[PDB]
């Protein structure tokens, strides 16, 4: 259990998606207005990683690794085709559910799906699962974490710009200026898991 | 109707598409390999003291004096197997070829060996003059890969290099320093009593050593990962048994 | 070349999957039912209808059409609808028209309601009678120097039931209308040839509809009559096309066949026993002369009532016989005018100045109580803002200053 | 003419005024020569696409347009990842993730969404051209001051000699990590904003 | 029974002398249009026009039935507007003693009228203003109900009276008021007082709570938050004692009662006491040959919740019941700013003055310092006894945020239950000032 | 000079409105306060400079070789020449001096090159010059080693005015630690002036470790000062006889001047006592569970308190009104959560000694979450009628 927890609180913490790889940072510094509707953004990421990243690990190591179907070919240049059509059907098909059997859910989540439906977030965490070649359960925790995490870091964002309503900001730094100088603090703040190797 | 249309649209496109990519992927998976086998093959000539410029003469320098074999790391001695195209990496992350190091015998914080290790012996002719050692070990952000060019004598060195190490570069990213690299041609590897005796020295070393090698200023987290590096690949279960064949003659 | 084949059959196996388990999904988690839209709680006459549409779209179609003059998108904010169970959501383009107080009522504008489930609406009365016409433009005389008084009779004599203030919208196909027919008399031609107005030339391609208050009041029958100012490019961008509308109502000539649809209206006279003050200028005299005429004719009214027009020049100004007769029959009523800049062929003995000037000076600056009285103002939007400048200054009430902006 | 090219230059921006494309000028900004590439390899693969989604708008049905226009995005990278590994090596290890990331890049697909659906083959490619113009503007600049502050080269060469190999400077180590994309492009947009003050946002 | 622990009990010297003394005969009075909120007047009377006691002189445009009525029989003298003609006061010349007379009841009768015969009385006559509803602390409508009628039995702003040494006089008139409040209420009639006794209504709707500690506790809005908690779906009213006083009086003898005890006190007053004194009367005439010498400020109310007099509105307002007369301080001192303060007065402790314990102090009308931002050190939390957030309420305001404002409590607040945050504040703000812009905002849109 | 007037006089304004009687404190006292509580610090931390300096120089160079030395270098030969002497027998004032030479120029620069900036701000957007930067650029000037480059100290500065606070609004409108984002600018970009081995005891040509380094790498048993040959013990550290950082170095002297400036109200005991209970419950779990090859798994929690800028930070730089929370719940979770990462990063991260600076510059991130949380549990309470 401790190799499990380990690769939780580092995806949470010591490799943040949004801090660390920049991964979502046009969502991240436009939709950071309110704590809500980053909340709800932070919900609709972690169900969405969640699924995507084992079923891509399934995918992958089922068809597109070297030696997998055939000994002797390698259907690799295949990955990113294979990746963002299951992760664009995966979001399309929960957003249909949610919104016919589960309005109260759909309201809630499920408004934010058409926004990650192609985002560069769950791309790049399933390009690292593939690099890192992680197993199924490696799979399931790591989407789990980094979700976890890119929820905490939007939600920190939209907290600060919400306590900015006090700011007296120059005229032509208000709006996109001070926010890309508010997201380069909070990653200055997040430095701190720099030498931690968990 | 609407279904059929949209089924021949998707299956045209589909079939474009995947008759470009696929015949693009294909028709350039030598050059890629050769691109990729081009970095490894400049820095081992760099470190055995073979002036190289341009691609084809790298491949002709590489295939004409170096000779890449393979090393068991128990028994010390070569192995018959495909050494051109070996990736130790892969043989120290499979658990088939590679042994699991306890806390005790990790002095290089590495968890992993592979037990077949490649070397390249830098020939003229028939005669072999060096041999270059890959070598690795952690330090404070990254693990560092070094290659070192021991001569045929087993002790002394004639070179080194650090082609992978993501430290910081001022501070401990200074293995990549000519200065400091330049510390370690004369440098002997082994005692008398044919013990590991390489030093990395805190606070500079004495002028004109025969162990002992400047320690890197303001990095002594790094400069203690160089040192655990060499203690680990000097030792009985890294080159040790090997270089006491080659002292003993054989090469 | 045994792994090209490969990869292509995979790439078209994926994508053709993916492509079908989308569509299955999709063919399982869609009603593609009807809809039963109930306009009021009492009757069961309901519409049924496809799911995706907008409600106003639905409502027009069905029969039941709100005075939407934007035609979509919320710049005029007039499709305001009342959802007692529907769409739950205010979207902000709305939300910045419907403030707290109404948006917890239910109001919305229909315009941007999403039809996905069954919704019931509760409307008022005045929109079940909207029908619409087959009019016959009897005369479209020059009263201004830019703007033409058009006289619409309705078939079969019948008067249309409407308000003082209302305002009909009238369609208008497309064609492509040349200055050159324009008939100005050579009282107004001096402008005209000084400008070269004549050169211009229309051009639409979709039927268009914009809205045109009423000038007479209800005790005129069978008559709908216009004062349409012509909206012509303005003298800074002669380039941009010119105004639509207006160049087709101005080629309309007499005995042609024009289509108007029902009666609207939101700018209303108060029924109190307080003072009024009419300030029109402009193309404004319509309202004002409806609202005026109504209150002097239809009620026989006695309140103390003034009216305060701006004109250009003494050439600007009409209905000056009805108002003299008005003033000259009536006590109540009493009327002034102002000229912005006179000619010397006028001869003008009067109120010279900007008219929020002139009823300063002359009235509002000894009056005793300023803001007990009620003002109604129509005009350009510079007049509009100068004379509620002044009025706000002498302290009157937003409630009392009830004014009716064309369009902004 | 060429307004539609030198439009979102300055004009309408991407990464300074629609948000859209932020993550690969925080990531590969550190390098000039890796920012130059990215650059050309977005604006390769925007007026492409746009060209092709372009050419066949009319047939693309409403029920799976994602997935068609997803799939010309990713064979066009694709296609242009195998020619970076064939022939700029040195590169593509540098910006390993990154050239994949085009795909889910907002620009191609906003612009391919928005501008080629609704619009004609070549000016098509001529929007994607401008966006990419734009794009590699923010990207070259803030690469530009990066590289010469952070380690003291540009493209390459030693512009200034550093104090390890005698000379009088002493590198920025803040211009190599995180934040410093971010303040340079927060200094940028208020700089662009003192120019054309059009652009600055409402008050409250 | 409720006892607060945040607070200030304000130490400022010139504490009355609870004694009823007579007072100088008044000659002008005057309502002063701009204290009640959000009115727009109609007026009735012309300068020059002779007008009787409750006669109407303006009405509400923005509150249909409402009359505001004279205090006292005389000639409409002036009638002074300021910017834009907003009206400041309609000044009366005291002449003659003419009046309207109403019906008279018994005290037997009183307790079983009826709401319908109640309004129309109060309104007539001119007591309806003396209610204010909360939110917005605005005259109730007159077709309004409310199931909670506040009665403030207790004062605790500096230098007040004591409500128990004026009903002590009038006891009869206060039982009557109680009674016909618990025919209006509806509900209940909360009468929030002190420990001490009062003369008790023997009806079961009114009830006696007893409130304890410093003062943020005489307020209406104290009670109001511990006793039935006010939103936009909850609105209740509030009265003072001697307007139930008032209202017995007119319910029982049937003419209007414009009588009051006010308590003329401050740091510059030559005899602090409690004056008997007239219904809006002038305080130019109220103080004079009463102060020491020099340049002095009057004050209509505390030094907290209070009116400046000058010039037009120079006259005792409707909901004040003291007058708070102290100097002008204008005079630079050198390093005042670090001088170790063994005579200023702070909530914190970086002055000497709080180790003498017991000690008073002469206030004058300084802001000990210039125009900040705010730095929050915790000063608003000492003095904030409800249940709010003080400092995230207090930035809302400031920011202008309306909706936020909303959610943290604004709509339980009047411009008097700020005072002590706009007291304690080191970046010099006055948040009365805020806290009314945001209720505008509010009651406006919405 | 009119500008400078206005510290001098009071303004002498009176009310125009609501309250006509104000509080007797302002922001400028405030900060004054603040700015005299930090005293006793400085002028110990240039004592314990000057002897550590003086204290090494003559451990490695005796004779003939300090004439050279002394000679070289013009903190030394100005101390010669103004009168102290830098033999092993210097009295308390020979030391004062030469740690004078080293703290009077980073804080002149530091004052100089940060007012320009509050100047320009507050004159290009028609404002007062705003006190508190007194604070701002006297703890700047303590928490940076005595041997620093004053091109860094005026870069370091300038990042921590400009960027993290001149560039949102002034003083109350930031959400960040100017001075500690100023450190952050210069640990993070010039790294090897602000760490290791030789910049800490400005002796030139002396190298020797801090005491969290020296227990990183053999514990308790490897405290021990080079210079001088004797055992750090627990009075050392506490009363600040040991290299470091300029102020941080005495606890006694931070806790007289907190005592003070937390009696006054100014200081808040709620996140000083989130800070320790952080503290007490991190070290004491590390304590329990224990480690074979990591040392500083058995530092207690006293040795946490006396050792590095802990209470520096606990009592001066965590204090700061506008970046902490605004609840009085939301204080204590944002002192826990300073006090928990500071010793996270001193134990459990390799490669920096310490983590105050980056402790709160976290924390700084989601005290306003603790914020959103507090009050939303409170208006959940409005709703329910009862609040
Ligand atoms: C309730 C109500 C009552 C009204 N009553 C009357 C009435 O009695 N009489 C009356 O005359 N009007 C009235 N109006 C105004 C009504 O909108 C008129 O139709 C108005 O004159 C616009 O006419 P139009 O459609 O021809 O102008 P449009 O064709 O809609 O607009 C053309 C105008 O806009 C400019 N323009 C057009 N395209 C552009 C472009 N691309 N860029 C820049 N500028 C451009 C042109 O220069 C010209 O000035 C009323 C409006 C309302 C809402
Ligand atoms: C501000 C004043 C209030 C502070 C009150 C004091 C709070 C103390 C709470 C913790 C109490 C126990 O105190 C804590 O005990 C641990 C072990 O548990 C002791 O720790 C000691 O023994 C352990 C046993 O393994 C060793 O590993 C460790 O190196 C050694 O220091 C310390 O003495 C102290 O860190
Ligand atoms: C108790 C107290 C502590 C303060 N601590 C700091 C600090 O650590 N760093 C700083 O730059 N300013 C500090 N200030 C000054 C001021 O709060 C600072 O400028 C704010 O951050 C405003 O931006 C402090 C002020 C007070 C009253
Ligand atoms: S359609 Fe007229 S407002 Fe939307
Ligand atoms: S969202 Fe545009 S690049 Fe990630």
């Amino acid at each position: 259990m401790e190799h499990y927890i380990s690769l939780l609180v580092k995806s949470i913490f010591i490799e943040n998606m949004a801090l660390s790889f920049f991964l979502g940072m046009c969502t991240f510094l436009a939709v950071s207005k309110k704590v809500k509707t980053s909340f709800g953004l932070g919900i609709a990421v972690i169900v969405v990683l969640t699924i995507s990243v084992p079923v891509n690990n399934l995918v992958y190591n089922l068809v597109l690794k070297p030696d997998a179907l055939v000994e002797g070919v390698d259907l690799s240049f295949l990955n990113f085709i294979t990746f963002i059509g299951v992760i664009a059907a995966l979001v399309q098909i929960l957003e249909m559910i949610l919104d016919r059997f589960f309005p109260p859910l759909y309201n809630a989540l499920g408004i934010f799906l058409p926004l990650i439906t192609v985002n560069c977030a769950i791309f790049g965490g399933v390009s690292f699962m593939v690099q890192r070649d992680y197993s199924f359960a490696e799979s399931v925790v790591y989407g789990f974490g980094s979700g976890v995490g890119w929820m905490l870091a939007i939600v920190a964002l939209a907290g600060i710009r919400e306590k900015m309503k006090y700011s007296d900001v120059p005229p032509g730094l208000r709006g996109l200026g001070i926010t890309f100088i508010t997201a380069g603090l909070m990653a200055l703040g997040f430095m701190s898991f720099s030498g931690v190797q968990l | 109707d609407s279904i059929k249309k949209t089924l021949f649209v998707v299956i045209a496109l589909s079939l474009v598409c995947s008759i470009i990519v696929s015949a693009a992927a294909v028709g350039l998976r030598d050059k890629q390999k050769e691109n990729a086998a081009l970095d490894k093959q400049s820095k081992i000539l760099q470190v055995a003291g073979i002036e190289a410029k341009g691609s084809k003469q790298i491949v002709e320098l590489f295939n004409k004096s170096i000779e890449p074999r393979l090393v068991d790391f128990n028994t010390g001695d070569f192995v018959e197997g495909d050494a051109a195209n070996y990736d130790q990496r892969k043989a120290a992350k499979e658990a088939s070829e590679s042994i699991k190091l306890t806390a005790e015998q990790d002095k290089a914080k590495i968890q992993r060996r592979a037990n077949v290790g490649v070397v390249y012996l830098v020939k003229d002719g028939d005669k072999t003059s060096k041999v270059i050692l890959p070598v690795h070990g952690n330090g404070l952000w990254s693990m560092m890969y070094a290659f070192v060019a021991v001569e045929t004598d087993g002790n002394t060195v004639s070179g080194l290099t650090y082609y992978e190490q993501g430290e910081t570069p001022g501070l401990g990213g200074e293995v990549e320093n000519p200065a400091w690299r330049a510390q370690w041609v004369g440098k002997k590897l082994f005692d008398e009593n044919h013990k590991p005796a390489i030093k990395i020295v805190k606070g500079g070393a004495p002028q004109g050593s025969e162990h002992g090698v400047d320690g890197l200023s303001g990095a002594t987290l790094t400069s203690n990962g160089v040192q655990n590096t060499f203690d680990f690949w000097l030792g009985d279960m890294g080159f040790g048994p090997f270089l006491t064949k080659v002292r003993d003659g054989g090469l | 070349m045994s792994t090209i084949i490969f990869g292509v059959v995979m790439f078209t196996l994926i994508i053709l999957a993916l492509v079908l388990v989308i569509l299955f999904a999709k063919s399982k988690l869609v009603p593609t039912g009807d809809i039963t839209i109930s306009i009021n709680g009492d009757p069961e006459k309901a519409i049924v209808t496809q799911p995706g549409g907008k409600l106003l779209t639905a409502l027009a179609g069905a029969g039941v059409f709100v005075s939407s003059a934007c035609g979509g998108g919320g710049s005029c904010g007039q499709c305001r609808v009342k959802i007692k169970s529907g769409g739950g959501d205010i979207l902000p383009t709305e939300l910045d028209h419907i403030s707290k107080g109404e948006a917890r009522e239910g109001e919305r504008l229909a315009c941007q309601v999403a039809v996905k489930a069954d919704m019931d609406l509760e409307l008022p009365e005045e929109i079940f009678g909207v029908k619409k016409w087959e009019c016959t433009v009897i005369s479209n005389d020059n009263k201004a120097t830019f703007i033409k008084e058009l006289k619409l009779a309705i078939p079969d004599g019948e008067s249309v039931p409407f308000r003082a203030g209302g305002y009909i919208q009238i369609e208008a196909p497309a064609h492509h209308v040349k200055y050159a027919d324009f008939d100005v008399p050579e009282k107004y031609r001096g402008d005209w040839d000084k400008f070269n107005l004549f050169r211009y030339e229309s051009k639409v391609d979709e039927p268009i509809i914009r809205a045109y208050s009423m000038a007479n009041y209800p005790e005129e029958f069978g008559i709908i009559m216009l004062n349409v100012r012509i909206a012509t490019p303005p003298p800074n961008n002669p380039n941009v096309p010119p105004g639509q509308m207006s160049s087709y109502i101005w080629s309309l000539k007499a005995g042609d066949k024009c289509t108007i649809s029902g009666p609207f209206g939101e700018f209303f006279a108060k029924d109190t026993d307080a003072e009024m003050v009419f300030i029109g200028g402009g193309a404004g005299m319509a309202p004002m002369r409806s609202h005026i005429f109504d209150q002097l004719k239809r009620l026989k009214s006695k309140r103390k009532m003034s009216y305060w027009y701006g004109a250009r020049s003494k050439r600007e100004m009409f209905y000056v016989e009805d108002f003299d007769g008005l003033a000259a029959e009536n006590d109540n009523f009493v009327w002034h005018c102002a000229l912005s800049d006179p000619q010397p062929e006028d001869n003008w003995t009067g109120y010279t100045g900007f008219i929020h000037n002139v009823l300063y000076e002359n009235y509002l600056k000894d009056h005793e109580a300023p803001e007990d009285c009620e003002y109604y103002m129509c005009g350009p939007p510079m007049m509009n803002a100068a004379v509620i400048n002044m009025l706000k200054n002498l302290g009157v009430e937003e409630e009392n200053i009830l004014l009716d902006d064309f369009g902004g | 003419l060429k307004k539609s090219v030198l439009a979102p230059v300055l004009d309408n921006n991407p990464i300074a005024l629609q948000v859209l494309g932020v993550c690969s000028a925080l990531a590969v900004t550190t390098k000039l020569e890796t920012a130059f590439v990215m650059t050309l390899a977005v604006m390769f693969v925007t007026a492409l696409s746009n060209f092709f989604v372009s050419l066949i708008r009319n047939h693309i049905p409403n029920s799976v347009r994602i997935i068609v226009q997803m799939a010309i995005i990713a064979s066009l990278v694709i296609v242009v990842d195998q020619i970076l590994k064939a022939y700029l090596y040195d590169i593509s290890k540098q910006l390993s993730v990154f050239v994949g990331l085009i795909i889910t890049n907002c620009i191609v697909m906003g612009r391919a969404e928005a501008f080629a659906m609704k619009s004609e083959p070549i000016p098509s490619f001529i929007d994607g051209i401008g966006n990419g113009l734009g794009y590699g503007f923010v990207l070259m600049t803030v690469g530009f001051f990066r590289e010469l502050l952070g380690s003291g080269k540009l493209f390459g060469l030693e512009v200034l000699p550093l104090i390890s190999n005698g000379g009088w400077y002493q590198p920025n180590g803040l211009m190599l990590l995180a934040p410093s994309a971010f303040f340079l492009i927060g200094f940028m947009i208020w700089a662009i904003r003192t120019f054309k003050p059009e652009q600055v946002e409402a008050k409250e | 029974m409720i006892t607060i622990k945040k607070g200030l009990d304000l130490p400022i010297a010139g504490t009355p002398s609870q004694v009823i003394s007579d007072g100088k005969a008044i000659k002008k009075v005057a309502l002063l249009g701009e204290e009640y909120v959000g009115m727009r007047p109609t007026m009735h009377v012309r300068v020059g026009d002779e007008v009787k006691k409750a006669q109407i002189l303006f009405e509400d445009k923005k509150n249909p039935g409402v009359k505001f009525t004279s205090p006292v029989s005389g000639k409409v003298v002036e009638i002074n507007r300021g910017a834009k003609r907003v009206l400041q006061s309609v000044v009366i010349e005291v002449a003659g003693d003419d009046q309207v007379t109403f019906d008279k009841f018994e005290a037997n009768q009183l307790a079983s009228l009826n709401r319908d015969a109640i309004k129309t009385q109060l309104v007539e006559s001119g007591l309806w203003t003396a209610f204010r509803t909360r939110p917005f602390s605005k005259v109730p409508a007159i077709d309004s109900t409310s199931e909670a009628i506040f009665v403030t039995a207790m004062d605790t702003n500096p230098l007040a009276a004591e409500p128990t040494v004026v009903i002590n006089e009038q006891s009869e008139a206060f039982v009557a008021g109680l009674d016909v409040l618990s025919a209006l209420t509806t509900g209940k009639v909360y009468v929030c007082k002190k420990g001490t006794s009062l003369p008790r209504s023997q009806q079961p709707n009114v009830e006696e709570h007893v409130f304890d500690g410093p003062h943020p506790a005489g307020l209406a809005g104290t009670h109001m938050h511990f006793l039935y908690p006010v939103s936009a779906d909850h609105v209740a009213w509030s009265i003072n004692y001697q307007d139930v006083i008032a209202v017995g009086q007119l319910f029982l003898t049937g003419e209007l009662y414009t009588q009051r005890v006010v308590s003329l006190a401050g740091p510059v007053v030559n005899k602090p006491r409690l004056v008997r004194t007239v219904m809006g009367a002038s305080l130019e005439q109220l103080v004079d040959s009463e102060i020491m010498p020099g340049e002095v400020r009057i004050i209509s109310g505390s030094v907290l919740s209070g009116t400046k007099a000058t010039g037009p509105h120079a006259y005792l307002g409707r909901y004040h019941l003291q007058v708070s007369v102290l100097r002008e301080g204008r005079d630079k001192e050198l390093f005042g700013w670090a001088m170790p303060g063994k005579n200023k007065f702070s909530v914190t402790r970086s002055f000497l003055g709080h180790l003498f314990k017991g000690q008073v102090y002469n206030m004058t009308t300084t802001t000990n310092g210039s125009d900040r931002s705010m730095v929050p050190i915790g000063n608003y939390e000492k003095v904030m006894p409800l249940d709010m957030e003080p400092t995230l309420l207090l930035r809302d305001l400031c920011a202008g945020d309306s909706d936020s404002a909303v959610r943290l409590g604004a709509l339980e607040l009047d411009e008097e239950d700020l005072a002590l945050c706009t007291f304690v504040c080191p970046g010099k703000y006055e948040y009365g000032q805020l806290l009314r812009e945001c209720l505008d905002k509010i009651e406006k849109e919405g | 000079y009119e500008a400078a007037a206005t510290l001098f006089y009071t303004p002498g304004l009176v009310t125009k409105r609501s309250s006509h009687v104000r509080d007797s404190v302002d922001l400028k006292r405030i900060m004054i306060m603040v700015w005299l509580a930090v005293f006793p610090a400085m002028f110990w931390g240039m004592y314990n400079a000057g002897g550590q300096a003086i204290a090494a120089l003559n451990h490695l160079y005796s004779g003939d070789q300090l004439a050279a030395i002394v000679a070289g270098n013009w903190h030394y030969w100005l101390t010669e020449m103004l009168g102290g002497t830098m033999s092993s027998d210097a009295g308390w004032g020979s030391k004062m001096l030469l740690g004078a030479t080293y703290f009077l120029p980073i804080y002149a620069t530091v004052f100089i090159v940060g007012g320009f900036w509050e100047v320009l701000f507050c004159m290009v957007r028609k404002h007062e010059v705003n006190e508190g930067f007194f604070v701002t650029s006297i703890l700047f000037a303590l928490i940076v080693p005595p041997t620093l480059p004053l091109w860094q100290a005026a870069l370091g500065i300038t990042f921590g005015v400009v960027v993290a606070k001149e560039v949102f609004g002034g003083t109350g409108r930031n959400f960040l630690n100017p001075a500690l984002a100023g450190r952050a600018f210069l640990f993070f970009a010039y790294p090897a002036q602000i760490s290791g081995d030789l910049v800490w005891t400005a002796a030139d040509g002396y190298s020797g470790a801090t005491a969290l380094s020296q227990w990183a790498q053999g514990g308790a048993g490897a405290l021990i000062n080079n210079a001088t040959g004797q055992t750090i013990t627990w009075m050392d550290a506490f009363i600040g006889n040991i290299p470091g950082s300029i102020g941080e170095v005495s606890t006694l002297a931070l806790m007289i001047g907190a005592a003070f400036i937390v009696y006054m109200g100014i200081a808040s005991w709620r996140i000083i006592g989130g800070v320790m209970i952080g503290m007490i419950l991190l070290s004491t779990l590390f304590n329990v569970i224990g480690s074979d090859t990591n040392a500083m798994f058995n530092m207690p929690w006293h040795w946490h308190l006396v050792l590095g800028g802990f209470a520096f930070g606990m009592f001066f730089m965590a204090t700061d009104p506008v970046s902490a929370s605004f609840t009085n719940s939301g204080k204590w979770a944002y002192g826990i959560l300073i006090g928990v990462m500071c010793v996270l990063i001193r134990v459990v991260n390799p490669a920096y000694p310490e983590g105050m600076m980056l402790a709160i510059l976290f924390a700084n991130l989601f005290a306003p979450l603790f914020d959103h949380v507090v009050v939303e549990r409170n208006i959940k309470r409005r709703l329910a009628r009862y609040g």
